[PDB]
């Protein structure tokens, strides 16, 4: 599962639905605290389109919680995010991801 | 980081207001949001020391100060019983904001290199005055007590109305009419009693002092003029000043420095007095609270104050001399204070290595912008960080204080320095010569010599270095900017030495003397300690024993030694929820890890102490003990109360090896070893010891993903002082199991070439930055308060060691 | 003060009259500076002006003062000097040819006055020349 | 944990007051502290 907490507040109405592309600012780290991706390094926004199995299943779940102009930390369990195999050379097996999000626009 | 739950959470962001109340009693610290309560609470955390608020911040930001008073209004009301902020800024001092710990600041002409700054303590606000009870005063001292008590009212009441105090039936501060302005018997009996028990003090306090009073001439004291006192000056009362007047009295610079001793001990006397009864220091006088502007320490005294009270003691001294009874300043007794370490005290800033240069004749400047001890010179590349600049080899270098060369110790050199002066400094290295210049003018030794070195090995080169002591500042001049050089055409040029960055695009990259003390493996030669490793024969461990090389013999070394091993043992990230042979699978089962620390006899076990460390352990504590080890206490709970959570961090853990001495081997050198094995279960977070097999009381909890290195502290008190025994125990695993992923599953205990002992040094070289955050702090005004900004971004490439989490 | 120290090196009765005085009446020469060629107050005061002279050539002269000092100790007189720096004044040294020039020519039209001189080239045949001269003598006199 | 790692960072920097409080037996000074700091601006990724 993933869960939610709340960091900057949003809008509160404006959420994802599905069909609908999200604009997102991330940071991804390890349990441990171990960085392993941003979008903000590469100064590009990630954009992914909700409910196309483009992403992991606890982004799937945990940005569709969130509301636009909200930024958010999203505890991942493995099993939702990449489970036993993991990605190879990034993230190890059965690592549990946290994520900071930030949900800037819908499209 | 710690979750703390509060109304709507969010990360800090405009318009917000964080609250801070610091209650020294528990002690605790607690925060409020916008008027809600933050439910967290830090608290049980060490006390040896001043607290200051604080905030940190990275580039964008601006934030304002609210200490209250004049010094910004706060938006929420203190809680009962905190005191603004405000009020504890000291007597000599003026509200301000500042960094802390600065090493370099910005200057008229460019970067000041700063020295390390003087700080004070939490026992420097308590009044220590010298024992005056058991003091008898002699009989004679004993007769013009009486007199003293009175007539120092006399000469008050005299400056009071000189004051403008005229006698109030009540007192009233527009008035400026004092109740307690009369005569002695008039003021009332409590009040005039504190003043008689202080004329007689005064007597006791110089037999204390150990100046010795007594009376040349009994007739010369009998003669006494008091001065007359004018109508004006008499009070509403009617009462009349009359001070004793004594004309020809005179000082001596001995009596004098006596009569400001005497200030201070009465002063300090006073303070402990109203201490006692309950008062403290505060900015702004509240007389119902009982709280004063001047009481604290004498020491801390602004100076008006200090010039009143010497000029009443001075005028009482007087008196007493005038009578006849002879003053005679104590003889004075050497006192060193030695507030630091000198080796790691004075702050050294030297070129990069790469810069280091092997020929030719170059030149730099360095301004003194204070006048204390600083040095400055050429140093070699493989200057250490830990010993006084000149003091060995690796440096050659002129110190202005007072004026002197130093290299493999000190010469009389030059003349001293003062403010704002340029010491250039030149090497030769074709005549292999070194010349220091003051002003434009060439330093000359006692002998004439206008060479302060020379028949200098060149070696791998020298580097431009300075060192500055305790409040002391500086500014170093490579000349980049020849243009910026103040001395160099009138001497140097002409003679054909170039400023030592004169072609660089860049400016020169330096490294400074940090003072943060860091864990390093012992060093292969090093002059006192010794670490063998020894294998593992059939009955015994694998083991890593430390030696005092140098031990009985003169020049030997004995100071608290701190090691630990270099490869840390990290807890699971997540817990468990809720013959004499191994048995297979408890043993492949298992995730608890043994290790063990054998105390030699004639090691005294009350000088160990054996345990662990986090990463982040840095204290070099000459007088180490438990007591010391840094602790906290963060205390989550729920919106009413109700306790959630109650986490305690520390860095230390630890057991004290006189904890397992017999009370009747107490006091008796053992000739027994004493084996002290640590346990950690790294899937449960908790930490067990026994001492000869029995266990003993002391447990702690960790949480997860904590790293811990073991460690011992130890003075040692023999020749053989401690083995680390890095084996294992029944259905327990060794440290290499923990330590090593290949072997995790392997019982056989180990001692791989990279586990090794390291110990902590008191001083590195660290690189200074090119740049640094440019930071503004301003007075916004009296509602407002103190502003901070900070709007430039700044960012470095970090490189992260992972083991050590540094 | 140069032409007096040309002449008490060119000369050897200058020398031996000098050190006589000085070993009979005990002068301390360190004394008045706070026996031996170092002590020479002759030496001194030259070395202790100096500066004042070599302040007088620019940095581009540098090169011709190397000649002239060559050529001296060819053991020529001043009229020759004088002459072949007339003629050869071509071989100054050049700013582009080396940065260190850069900062010295820097300084040196920075400190008024010397920018506007430099424009003679009488001028420079004769400041290298006495210059050339005084700092081959020292070269001699400090050599064995 | 075995390889050396690197990131891009921020400089961090810290700012007091000139105020010091602590405790001892037989202090001069009070116990209890109340300060307050409000946030004008702050941009939260100024940089990456
Ligand atoms: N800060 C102090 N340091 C030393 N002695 C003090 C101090 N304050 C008071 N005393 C002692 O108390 C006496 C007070 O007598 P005095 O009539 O001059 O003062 P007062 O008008 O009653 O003022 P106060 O309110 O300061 O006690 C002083 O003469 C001195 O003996």
């Amino acid at each position: 599962g993933v869960q939610v907490e709340t960091i900057s507040p949003g809008d509160g109405r404006t959420f994802p639905k599905r069909g609908q592309t999200c604009v997102v600012h991330y940071t991804g780290m390890l349990e441990d605290g171990k960085k392993f991706d941003s979008s903000r390094d590469r100064n590009k926004p990630f954009k992914f389109t909700l409910g196309k199995q483009e992403v992991i299943r606890g982004w799937e779940e945990g940005v569709a919680q969130m509301s636009v102009g909200q930024r958010a930390k999203l505890i991942i369990s493995s099993d939702y995010a990449y489970g036993a195999t993991g990605h190879p050379g990034i993230i190890p097996p059965h690592a549990t991801l946290v994520f900071d999000v930030e949900l800037l626009k819908l499209e | 980081a710690r979750p703390v739950t509060s109304p709507g959470q969010h990360l800090l962001a405009p318009e917000d207001v964080v609250s801070c109340c610091l209650d020294l009693s528990v002690p605790s610290i607690s925060f409020r949001i916008n008027g809600c309560p933050v439910q967290g609470v830090f608290e049980s955390f060490n006390l040896d020391g001043l607290f200051f608020p604080v905030v940190s911040f990275s580039a964008g930001i601006k934030v304002r100060f609210l200490l209250g008073g004049r010094h910004g209004e706060f938006k929420f009301l203190p809680p009962p019983g905190y005191a603004p902020c405000h009020e504890a800024v000291l007597p000599r001092e003026r509200l301000h904001l500042q960094p802390i710990k600065e090493y370099r600041r910005e200057g008229p002409r460019g970067p000041h290199l700063v020295g390390p700054s003087r700080c004070l303590s939490h026992l420097d606000f308590v009044p220590c005055p010298v024992d005056t009870i058991q003091i008898v005063l002699p009989p004679h001292l004993e007769r013009i007590r009486e007199k003293l008590a009175e007539n120092i009212h006399e000469l008050w009441a005299l400056t009071r109305i000189e004051q403008g105090w005229t006698y109030g039936p009540v007192r009233d501060d527009n008035k400026r009419l004092h109740p307690c302005l009369v005569n002695f018997h008039s003021l009332p009996e409590p009040e005039r009693n504190y003043n008689l028990q202080m004329s007689g003090e005064t007597l006791k306090t110089l037999l204390a002092l150990g100046c010795h009073v007594g009376m040349a001439d009994e007739k010369a004291e009998d003669n006494l003029k008091k001065t007359k006192l004018p109508k004006t000056y008499m009070m509403s009362n009617g009462y009349k000043p009359a001070p004793l007047d004594l004309s020809h009295v005179r000082l001596t610079p001995a009596q004098t420095t006596l009569v400001d001793r005497l200030a201070e001990n009465g002063h300090n006397v006073w303070a402990r007095d109203r201490v006692a009864q309950g008062w403290s220091y505060s900015a702004v006088q509240d007389i119902p609270a009982r709280r004063n502007p001047r009481l604290v320490p004498y020491r801390l005294l602004d100076e008006a104050t200090k010039r009143s009270n010497r000029d009443s003691l001075c005028q009482a001294v007087r008196t007493l001399l005038g009578y006849g009874y002879n003053i005679e300043p104590p003889d004075q007794e050497p006192s060193q204070v030695d507030s630091q370490s000198r080796g790691d005290r004075a702050r050294i800033f030297r070129a990069e290595k790469s810069y280091a240069v092997q020929s030719g004749r170059w030149y730099f400047e360095f301004e003194a912008v204070t006048t204390g001890e600083m040095r400055v010179g050429w140093a070699r590349p493989e200057l250490r960080p830990d010993v006084e600049l000149g003091a060995d080899d690796l440096a050659y270098v002129f110190n202005g204080h007072r004026g002197q060369r130093w290299h493999l110790g000190s010469e009389p050199f030059g003349r001293p320095w003062q403010s704002g002066d340029v010491v250039g400094c030149m090497i030769d290295l074709t005549e292999n010569t070194i010349i220091f210049t003051l002003n434009g003018e060439v330093l000359m030794s006692d002998s004439g010599s206008e060479t302060a070195f020379r028949d200098i090995e060149i070696g791998d080169g020298f580097l431009p270095v300075c060192s500055l002591g305790p409040g002391q500042v500086g500014h170093l001049n490579l000349g980049q900017d020849v243009s910026s050089l103040r001395f160099f055409a009138i001497c140097g040029l002409q003679e054909g030495f170039e400023p030592f960055a004169i072609n660089m695009q860049r400016p020169v990259t330096t490294w400074f003397s940090k003072s943060l003390p860091q864990f390093e493996p012992v060093p292969l030669e090093h002059p006192h300690y010794e670490v063998a490793r020894m294998d593992g024969t059939v009955d015994t461990p694998p083991c890593l024993r430390l030696t005092h090389r140098t031990w009985g013999s003169q020049n030997s070394l004995v100071e608290m030694l701190f090691l630990r091993l270099s490869l840390p043992v990290q807890f699971h990230q997540h817990f468990r929820c809720t013959d004499n042979r191994d048995d297979p699978e408890i043993i492949l089962n298992t995730t608890t890890y043994y290790y063990s620390v054998r105390v030699f006899a004639g090691q005294e076990p009350s000088c160990v102490w054996v345990g662990w460390v986090t990463p982040d352990y840095h204290q070099h504590d000459m007088s180490f003990d438990l007591s010391k080890v840094r602790a906290v206490t963060v205390t989550m709970g729920d919106e009413q109360g109700n306790v959630h959570s109650s986490l305690k961090c520390s860095n230390c853990y630890m057991v004290w090896g006189g904890d397992f001495v017999s009370p009747g081997q107490q006091g008796r050198i053992s000739h027994t070893d004493l084996v002290i094995g640590c346990l950690v279960d790294l899937a449960t977070g908790l930490m067990t010891f026994t001492a000869n097999g029995k266990e003993s009381n002391t447990f702690f909890q960790v949480e997860p993903n904590t790293k811990l290195f073991p460690a011992v502290f130890v003075l040692p008190t023999h020749q053989n002082v401690v083995q680390f025994e890095l084996g294992k125990q029944k259905n327990i695993m060794p440290l290499s199991a923990a330590m090593f992923l290949s072997e995790r599953k392997n019982p056989a205990p180990q001692c791989p070439p990279r586990l090794e002992v390291q110990m902590l040094m008191p001083v590195s070289w660290s690189r200074m930055p090119n740049h640094f955050l440019q930071v503004d702090t301003r007075r916004a005004g009296e509602r407002l308060g103190w502003a901070v900004q900070c709007q430039e971004p700044l960012m470095m490439m970090a490189l992260h060691i992972p083991e050590e989490n540094r | 003060v140069g032409e007096i120290f040309i002449y008490w090196s060119k000369s050897h009765n200058f020398k031996r009259e000098e050190q006589n005085f000085v070993v009979q009446n005990e002068i301390n020469n360190m004394s008045f500076l706070t026996y031996s060629v170092q002590t020479s107050l002759i030496v001194a005061t030259l070395k202790k002006m100096l500066p004042i002279g070599l302040n007088m050539c620019a940095p581009t002269d540098q090169d011709l003062i190397v000649l002239a000092k060559a050529r001296y100790a060819l053991k020529d007189t001043d009229e020759e000097v004088r002459e072949f720096l007339q003629n050869n004044l071509n071989l100054q040294g050049k700013v582009e040819g080396s940065p260190s020039l850069r900062w010295q020519m820097a300084l040196y039209r920075g400190v008024p006055g010397r920018e506007e001189d430099a424009d003679d080239p009488e001028k420079i045949v004769r400041r290298v020349q006495e210059v050339s001269a005084v700092l081959y003598h020292l070269d001699q006199t400090e050599h064995p | 944990e075995l390889l050396l790692q690197t990131n891009l960072i921020n400089y961090v920097t810290s700012i007091r007051p000139n105020i010091f409080v602590g405790r001892a037996e037989g202090s001069t000074q009070y116990g209890k502290w109340y300060f307050e700091v409000m946030v004008d601006e702050v941009a939260p990724f100024l940089t990456a």
